[PDB]
């Protein structure tokens, strides 16, 4: 995903020389979920993957075939829902959280916790 | 290219590959790690002494594609290309580094 807050200003082809010289040959993990700001083509060029198939912890090559995307969208308010909630969002009520993850500690990562 | 090799040669490649390069237990060993041009596979066997064309004697003894197609290995990240093959791993920052290998 180009973003037009970074990549507006240069165009062409979708995986031209703004990503080149960087990926070059590359096989470098990009993960879905990620956006990373390069500079390419004399300005900076941010890289959001949306959808990846084949076990998301992947690699793509831009010296390989790409599925080069090219909708500059801002996700603005995405951006501010990227966090959305914390426990360092959660204030004052840290004994009720905790009671909380105590009741809730069962269905994630120990549901053998019944014995 | 992808995996030319069959999956019942590949442990027979290894195997060779692994035989092919001399162990050494009086020095201190290093661990070089390969990334592959067939799909980023990595294979985990390397002695503490030897040079580049080492490496690619080892990549060549691990698949038979590789000898047919010439290649030139690179790095992550200096924006360099990994010449001179008969250099050792001190001047050549190869010390339990990541390798990628581009066919030419």
């Amino acid at each position: 995903l180009p973003i037009d807050d970074t990549v507006e200003g240069i165009t062409g082809n979708l995986f031209e020389v703004y990503l080149k010289p960087y990926f070059l040959e590359a096989y470098r993990p990009i993960r879905k979920g990620d956006i990373f700001l390069v500079h390419g083509g004399m300005r900076a060029v941010e890289f959001k993957v949306v959808e990846t198939d084949p076990s998301p912890y992947c690699i793509v090559a831009p010296d390989t075939v790409i599925h080069c995307e090219g909708e500059p969208i801002k996700r603005e308010d995405e951006e501010e829902s990227l966090n959305e909630v914390g426990y360092d969002d959660i204030g004052g009520c840290r004994k009720q959280l905790a009671q909380i993850k105590e009741m809730v500690e069962l269905p994630l990562r120990h549901p053998a916790l019944f014995k | 290219v992808l995996n030319t090799s069959s999956p019942a040669q590949q442990a027979e490649n290894e195997a060779k590959a692994s035989s092919s390069i001399l162990i050494n237990e009086a020095e201190p060993t290093t661990n070089i790690q390969i990334r592959l041009a067939d799909g980023g596979r990595l294979v985990q066997k390397f002695n503490h002494s030897h040079r580049i064309s080492d490496i690619r004697l080892f990549i060549v003894d691990a698949r038979p594609a590789m000898a047919a197609t010439s290649f030139v290995l690179m790095t992550t990240f200096p924006n360099k290309e990994l010449a001179d093959e008969n250099q050792t791993l001190k001047e050549a920052n190869l010390l339990n580094a990541v390798i990628v290998q581009r066919l030419t």
